């Protein structure tokens, strides 16, 4: 199926995005981080590697904050590289990825504005792989009444919002059930797209997508238990993608207790070994850290196959918690606290 | 006397009596044995009752024998041409009236098998709407068993 | 050998046995139904029906050695269940 | 999806008429007409000849083309993060190259077999001119496609063998195995092709 | 005589000129309208 | 007939380029650009 | 009480009877076709494995026939013993739920729970 | 005297009633059976009144049975070629009218089974409404009936 | 007598019942062969009960095989064009059976077997469906052993 | 003596006989092949024991040359229409066959391959379903040959 | 003597050979120009050394030129079918090589182009790799002036 | 002797010359003013420069009508099938290289001006390259001509 | 003397004159009029203006209208079919250049008023780029003049 | 004299005027529809002006009728075959010219009446772009009328 087409457009994206994979930290290559004793000799370990030169022309005091600000420049770099790039089939994929920041974008948008404060004061804070084209809602930034108007002509978000959230929804509503709500309709959108791309993205892409919509319904549930959120508002973000769906999502809306939702994950040899594996106690990896673990071992399965667009995703998230481990190696280095430097992700 | 090609469309009444309903058949058991698997997961004790829409479209199967055989075992060289085009009539008859009813037994089964898992009650829900399936399979057998016999 | 094995070995022998000395006995009576069965040639239909009652002979020999293999097969079996 | 629903449309338009007219020919007794003999007839022995030539040559291109391009783009690809990709990997391209080859190799020794009739009755053209005709066809017909085929699969896993090299060095010395059990396929679209061929004579 | 001449050109011209119909009617029927500033609205 | 030789094999090349020139058609109306350039 | 729920009940229990005297009248059909099945699937399973231990002579006949008869009974136990009987039994069950009993058996109520140890 | 082909429109016309009517049922059936499955998780008491569009559907796949048995009691050898064309647009006129009836019931039952779960007040309409789907296949009956008695 | 095309149908008869068989078997083998090796990634015990769909999309072939075969030693030089029709019929009838056989076997092996990771009670229900979906193939080797031997 | 067109069907057996096995072998080959490359990096000690999807789809070519070879070297102008169908037969189902196995190849090889790479525990039960595409090759190589030499 | 419709195949020969590889060379200057316009952005330097995939695009335009006259100085009224249909040979060696050979240059250079923009050290291998899809191009033209000089 | 119907593939050389002509220049006008216009919101000072693309798409128009011309000024009552195939040829030899061209010159339009006017550097490649395109326009008329002229 | 069906293909040509200038103007407009439309909502006095690629795609209705009228008018009983044809090329080419040309008129008149919208400085180049579009009936039109006079 | 067989022509013109005219009105209200109903939702006064694409779209049926009651007016037994032809020329140009209008107003109705509610000065330039579509029905009745009293 796929080969009748797929290299025809993406075949040097493809090649580019694998030359990139191969350009990851391995288990080894921690190995030598945690060993190192100043961010002085975490960048000249980061220098041998395709990290090379990300510190140059930066102020010799070193924070952790700008190794995180220089690892992710890295990443958005290589990213918007890969997205002007690519033909429309892949760059409808590559912009599915980009939504799931710029949706948070907008909920500063949202916030600021709903603080009656300039949103291009928020610009700067904005994530690099959500910035705008269009920014008359952000020249504009009046009103939230304007704003939403301005998202629906301005954002590529306008389908989402249309689907699940009106201006009188966004008045009354508080901006993380917004984020959620928005990110349900786009996760839900986003696996419609991989199932219309069939054969090899499907295949790929739907472990990991269903993947997600299973965390995010396990997580929000476990988060919900201390909170004013309603059964009914638990059923309202949990994305209807994952294997839960059938049963397992109704029974976790239900479900007022952390044992509650492992007689959910029981159900599924996976959460069950993912439940099972974390405790959460003093030591311990958590529940949360299982989930990264997870969502690490399903995308190093993209690169597997040779034709289909899982392995874009799976790289951002991927280079993602690369950024996320090295920030955390260099935190637990910066601040002494080598008890906890174990704790970053294996990817590859 | 004869035309010597008026076997074939006879032979043709028997083969699609047979082929359309095991393409019917096989139909309703994929759908509904995927409906089966995914809900078995959370539901171990409604595996052998979901059987249902499974052995019933295995019927359109039966149907399509029936008729497949009661051709097979009518032909002959002489045929008189009017009897293979009964033979054909009937033959789709059943075919493709079995192939209908296996598409509404694979939905039907798929669907009902999923709500009785989120639903118990529909156990007689879903066992009705398949007779309102599996009863097309029985209509075309009706048809088919009347023109082969005209 | 373990249970299973001769559990189904006695299983399977009392059915050939049954079975196997019905199809015996059909034949020795030469049974109009059993013609399907007999592998005649196109000679068998010379002089008489002596040919084809040599053959039902025969099949008849074939089943019951058949059966006794069946036997064997209970006996053997009948000690695992026993021994395992 | 457009192009997919003209070429079905097409294609079930096609076969809705086809059931029509082979019914209507066997029903109201027109066996007569819808005479195959007279198709494999009238139809010139050199029609036949001429297309196995021309998608012998082609069709074994077409193969090569794909060949190159899945590989040739991963090549590149790879390339970019990895410079050692641009040489060994060529081996790949060099095996869709030998399917062209194994189409050119066979078009000319087809087409180097080819001559005149000076006749245009079916008794007088005779089974041997029509036997060279359908043979050069089919044979031209089995090494193009057996090549187009050929050529896609080097193609395939010459992606493969680039994009694994471009992660790991070791590993394309290895994954060659591949290739040479896809480029056998279009050598068996020769072998075969010549002897399809290798009994004809036209006159 | 002929009739196959008189048949595959009209068989084929209408084949042609049905299908440059069928094409161009589907195209003009399913273009995008492409009304951005409202049709979120 | 419905059918004579100049047409039958008239059809039997026509109703095959026809089918290659898809081909390259469909490659050809396959192409696209990009929406986007580097900065 | 509503006229209205009460000609919607009364109306499809009077349309599932009339047309139950077209469709489960024709239902009853079953039988013949999953018998014809059964007796199609008995000979063809007889005839494709036995006659290779039918051999001309009673030694090599015999022999291979202990064999051939295994696989013999192992098919027709597995399709006719197990699922053909299977199929039988749940399209029974079938006429008895609705073509048998929808003309008398209303099918509702609470089933009744004893108490007891037994539940341990 | 009448050509030995003629039968072929008749027994065509007698396989089209019940397929197509059958396939329309079948399409019937398994959309509104897919909508009552998934409206039991939500309303478990509505299935028994639910059932209506798939009873409406198992019907129109009557109307082609009752035509494709007219068209088989009324055929023969000798059929003269006028009547059996009467039979194919008869078959045709129930057979497509029904598959036509039946998308209409599928749709209509779908939607009308999922919208009464959330408003009760929709089911006084949906009847209605089916009833304006299911005269299309008492329509295409009446014009069968007509056509395959001129 | 006979026509010397004659037994050109009988030839695609045992052509069909190996080539539409191998296709059903090759899908059903390659279905639930994928759905193994996803599987045991997570259940490494479960391969050699997992291996039952592939074994019956085996079966297919053998009844394609079958068919086949016995066609192909009923040719002859003069064939009976009645007894070819036969034949095309038997070829098709076990041929495109056990394409629906296949594909039945195909799509309950992948969801059964997935579903049997998730829920190790499934295994029972699985070989239940999959017998109802192989017997599909063995129903149209009845017809077409009747229909060549006819 | 033979009609002046015989040979063409025979030929086109001998072509369709390769056409599809290269077909099958190319695909079986070629996604097999995606799978081996893409799964080496993640193992690369496993490419051995992982290249048999690949020397499968081979044999499945050898099957279509051997069946291609006969035809090719029984065929003459002489031939009778008889045997120039019985190889048109030998050479669609070998070929098609092939073409059936090689999907099913490259489907279990790739996922066979993908599977074993994260679980080396599958390798046993790969090969076993690989036999299982490859033999339905197998089947075609006999009938075409039970086809050809008659 | 030859038929009044005789030079009707050396024509279209003619025609294909321009026509496609026109085509080809289409597709190869499309997808060149496309790359060649989002490197030039990133690295305006490189714009002299990267326009070789086009020209080796319109090299493929007159490797059908170079046929379709060779075809059309060859062409008279009263032309054999014979040189006829070598002539149409030549049109479709030449011109769907042309259409081959010109999609892998498109699709080479494509990815040649916005490779070199990020590695110098590609630009000897994109020639090699491109120099490899032109002589696909030689293999069209080599054997249709051989076709056409016969 | 001169047949009738002859004059027909000759107009339809003419025809084609100035239809897929037409077609060729109209895509290349719409992608290359599609890529004017959203280019232009940045850069106006580039439109009338960018203008080239759009004057080469109509210099393709231009040369299928020239073919066309010289068909129709060279159509006469009775032609023979030699020059009425040779006009054939010819129109399509324009009017689809002209397509060709045309595909080209809007793929390089659009992707070229999009381009310049983030990087104008790019202009001069642009040109060759359009000139590249421009040009398989120039060789569906040369052939045309030559055609047209024998 | 001459035939009757003479006058079908010049019928055809008056049609498709018509029809697929029709065609053309109606995307012309269709696309041009969503495009003006969408634009007015951000720019209150454009509308006068932006009408103008409405305008030259009402101009491609009026070409197609002018060799529709010329044909009609040219028709009779005893026409010949050489001035038949010439009627028939007409028409196509007059059609469908006037839907090539109406195809570019709706692309660059949309995104020249879009970019207007924006941009004052594009109205220019818009009308520009549009009489390279419009142009292109015109050539469609001087080769249907020419031929259906001929 | 004249065949029959022949008014058929005329007669599919006859419907082909009304058919293809009510598809053209029917898109052209089914858009426009769309569009009133949508923009209705903040803009209620705008009703009574906004159907204008509507009746437009209305008009493209009666100049169906026109053309259709005209051929079904002129037809007789036996009427010549070159009127028959002139009358399906009429029946498919006021037919398909009408479905063009019909999806111009479809396209610019939906736009319009969406754009005249967002900016209300649209509308005069609205009814401006739409006489541009109707009047595209209205030469399609022009030279029907011409031909069916040609």
């Amino acid at each position: 199926f796929p080969e009748l087409y797929f290299n025809v457009d993406n075949g040097y994206l493809e090649g580019l995005v694998r030359g990139l994979k191969a350009g990851v930290l391995s288990q080894a290559d921690y190995l030598n981080l945690v060993q190192c004793e100043t961010l002085e000799d975490l960048k000249l370990h980061l220098q041998s590697t395709d990290y090379g030169n990300f510190l140059a022309n930066e102020a010799s005091p070193l924070t952790v904050s700008v190794i995180d600000d220089k690892l992710k420049e890295k990443m958005v770099v290589e990213f918007r590289h890969m997205r002007n790039h690519a033909y429309e089939p892949l760059a409808s994929f590559l912009d599915f990825i980009t939504y799931s920041y710029m949706i948070d974008n907008v909920i500063l948008l949202i916030t600021g504005t709903l603080h009656q404060r300039s949103i291009a004061e928020l610009v700067p804070k904005c994530h690099p792989l959500g910035s705008f084209e269009q920014m008359e809602a952000v020249n504009i930034a009046q009103t939230p009444a304007e704003l939403y108007n301005a998202i629906l002509v301005d954002t590529p978000l306008a389908a989402f919002f249309q689907d699940c959230i009106s201006e009188q929804d966004l008045d009354e509503m508080n901006i993380e059930i917004i984020r959620n709500t928005l990110y349900k309709a786009y996760l839900e959108s986003f696996y419609k797209f991989c199932t219309l791309l069939g054969g090899t993205t499907a295949d790929a892409m739907c472990p990991i997508l269903e993947f997600e919509a299973d965390r995010r319904a396990f997580i929000i549930t476990i988060n919900s238990f201390g909170t004013e959120l309603s059964k009914e508002d638990r059923a309202k973000l949990f994305p209807h993608c994952g294997r839960l769906y059938p049963e397992g999502l109704a029974q976790l809306a239900r479900a007022d207790d952390y044992e509650q939702v492992k007689n959910v994950a029981d159900y599924y040899p996976e959460y069950k070994l993912l439940f099972e594996g974390a405790g959460s106690n003093p030591g311990d990896k958590t529940l949360e850290d299982r989930f990264f673990e997870h969502e690490v071992k399903l995308n190093k399965l993209a690169f597997l196959n040779q034709f289909h667009f899982g392995v874009f995703y799976a790289f951002v998230k991927l280079k993602e918690q690369e950024c996320r481990n090295i920030v955390w190696i260099a935190e637990c280095i910066a601040q002494r606290h080598r008890a906890k430097i174990d704790n970053y992700i294996p990817i590859f | 006397n004869n035309p010597e090609y008026s076997s074939f469309f006879g032979v043709m009444g028997a083969s699609s009596a047979m082929v359309f309903s095991a393409m019917g058949a096989a139909y309703g058991t994929a759908k509904s044995g995927t409906g089966i698997a995914a809900m078995s997961v959370m539901r171990p004790e409604l595996i052998m009752k979901s059987i249902i829409p499974v052995v019933m479209a295995g019927i359109i199967a039966i149907y399509g024998l029936v008729v497949a055989v009661l051709i097979a075992n009518s032909l002959t060289d002489g045929i008189t041409l009017y009897r293979s085009f009964l033979q054909l009539g009937a033959g789709l008859s059943v075919g493709l009236s079995g192939l209908a009813a296996g598409f509404a037994i694979g939905i039907v089964g798929d669907a009902g098998v999923r709500g009785t898992a989120q639903q118990p009650r529909l156990f007689v829900g879903m066992i009705l709407i398949l007779i309102f399936a599996e009863v097309l399979g029985l209509y075309g057998l009706i048809v088919a068993l009347i023109l082969s016999t005209k | 050998c373990g249970p299973k094995l001769a559990a189904c070995g006695i299983v399977l022998s009392a059915w050939g046995v049954i079975m196997l000395i019905m199809l015996g006995i059909f034949f020795n009576v030469h049974s109009a139904v059993l013609i399907e069965d007999v592998p005649f040639t196109e000679k068998d239909f010379e002089n008489g029906p002596q040919n084809i009652y040599n053959l039902y002979e025969q099949v008849s020999y074939n089943c019951f050695i058949a059966a006794g293999l069946y036997l064997l097969l209970g006996g053997f079996s009948f000690c695992q269940v026993r021994l395992n | 999806t457009g192009l997919e629903l003209l070429y079905l449309g097409i294609f079930v338009a096609f076969w809705a008429c086809m059931i029509v007219v082979g019914i209507c020919y066997t029903i109201f007794d027109l066996g007569f007409r819808f005479d195959v003999a007279w198709f494999l007839t009238e139809t010139s022995p050199f029609m036949w000849s001429n297309l196995g030539i021309g998608l012998a040559i082609s069709l074994s291109v077409v193969g090569a083309a794909w060949g190159i391009y899945i590989t040739g783009s991963s090549i590149i690809g790879g390339g970019v993060k990895a410079p050692r990709i641009k040489t060994k990997n060529l081996v790949s391209i060099i095996f869709c190259e030998a399917v062209a080859i194994y189409g050119i190799i066979m078009a000319i020794v087809i087409s180097n077999m080819a001559e005149p009739f000076s006749a245009t009755d079916p008794k007088a053209i005779g089974h041997r001119n029509y036997h060279a005709g359908y043979s050069m066809f089919g044979a031209g017909l089995t090494v193009g496609l057996s090549n187009l085929f050929c050529g896609v699969c080097v193609g395939i896993v010459g992606s493969g063998a680039a994009l694994a090299d471009a992660q790991n060095p070791s590993l394309f010395v290895k994954i060659l195995i591949v290739e040479i059990f896809g480029s056998a396929i279009g050598l068996f679209g020769v072998i075969v092709a010549i002897l399809q061929t290798s009994r004809v004579k036209m006159g | 005589l002929e009739y196959s001449v008189v048949f595959n050109l009209v068989l084929w011209i209408m084949t042609g000129l049905a299908l440059a119909v069928i094409i161009t009617s589907y195209n003009i029927w399913n273009m995008d309208p492409g009304y951005d500033s409202i049709i979120y609205r | 007939g419905f059918f004579s030789p100049g047409i039958w094999m008239g059809l039997l090349t026509t109703l095959f380029m026809l089918f290659i020139f898809t081909y390259g058609l469909h490659m050809i109306l396959s192409l696209k650009t990009m929406d986007r350039f580097d900065d | 009480f509503d006229f209205g729920d009460t000609m919607v009940h009364q109306a499809i229990h009077t349309i599932e009877y009339c047309l139950g005297c077209i469709s489960n009248t024709a239902s009853y059909l079953r039988l013949w076709a999953l018998s014809l099945a059964h007796a199609q699937l008995s000979e063809v399973l007889w005839t494709m494995v036995i006659h290779i231990g039918l051999h001309v002579r009673s030694l090599a006949g015999g022999l291979g026939l202990f064999f051939i008869f295994a696989a013999f009974a192992t098919l027709t136990v597995a399709i006719l013993l197990i699922m053909e009987g299977l199929s039988a039994f749940l399209h029974a069950l079938r006429l008895h739920w609705v073509e048998f009993q929808n003309k008398f058996y209303t099918g509702t109520g609470f089933k009744f729970l004893p108490f007891s140890f037994e539940h341990i």
